[PDB]
């Protein structure tokens, strides 16, 4: 759209609705330009006296979003509300949004 | 009420019960009321069913709250359970305020 209009809003919440609970988290991220835009082939030999440490691979100039920790979605208090009252739980869906970008 | 609880204009009515008297062997007439009865007692079951309305806790506290919890250091017996004799034990008064709210 445009420069002077915001592309999304801030949502942090927890909505308990019986058999479901929906968590929302918003964070502010910063992204460095990695490697100076190029792929590099990274590698290692036997480090610390262990060749299980050896590897061969590639670093890229990309970064990624990782939300695979519970504390990224649950507050200490909602976590307590979950473990003191339920016998189990499992994830059902996921929705992600990236907005308000600034280079 | 000073002792706690709900103060009611019209509270749950009193339920009274008694064993209807049964006269012993009476052989002659008298205007004087009968005073010899067959001794007896009764027994039965009583069921009370109460519906309560709840006010859902709606906090935004971040950190975890205080909760009533079964915490005993080196229990010799289970509290709120019958002991070896069969008599019910209770070692602590359980109030009602664990959750918090900002004024």
């Amino acid at each position: 759209d445009g420069v002077g209009n915001a592309s999304g809003d801030w949502h942090c919440d927890s909505t308990w609705m019986g058999d479901r609970v929906v968590t929302k988290s918003t964070r502010t991220w910063v992204l460095p330009s990695y490697n100076n835009h190029q792929y590099r082939e990274i590698k290692s030999g036997s480090v610390d006296g262990s060749n299980a440490n050896a590897y061969f691979g590639y670093s890229t100039p990309w970064g990624y979003f990782d939300f695979n920790r519970f504390h990224s979605h649950w507050s200490p208090r909602d976590w307590q509300r979950l473990i003191n009252n339920y016998w189990g739980f499992r994830p059902r869906s996921l929705r992600v949004k990236i907005f308000n970008i600034q280079v | 009420p000073a002792m706690g609880g709900f103060g009611l204009k019209h509270p749950p009515p009193m339920m009274l019960i008694k064993n209807t008297p049964v006269p012993g062997n009476i052989t002659s007439f008298s205007d004087v009321p009968v005073s010899s009865f067959i001794t007896q007692y009764s027994t039965g079951q009583v069921t009370v069913e109460m519906e309560w309305e709840l006010k859902k806790e709606n906090s935004k506290r971040w950190n975890p709250e205080i909760q009533y919890t079964n915490n005993y250091n080196d229990p010799q017996f289970v509290d709120f359970a019958p002991d070896s004799t069969g008599e019910y034990r209770t070692t602590r008064p359980i109030g009602t305020r664990y959750l918090t709210r900002p004024l």
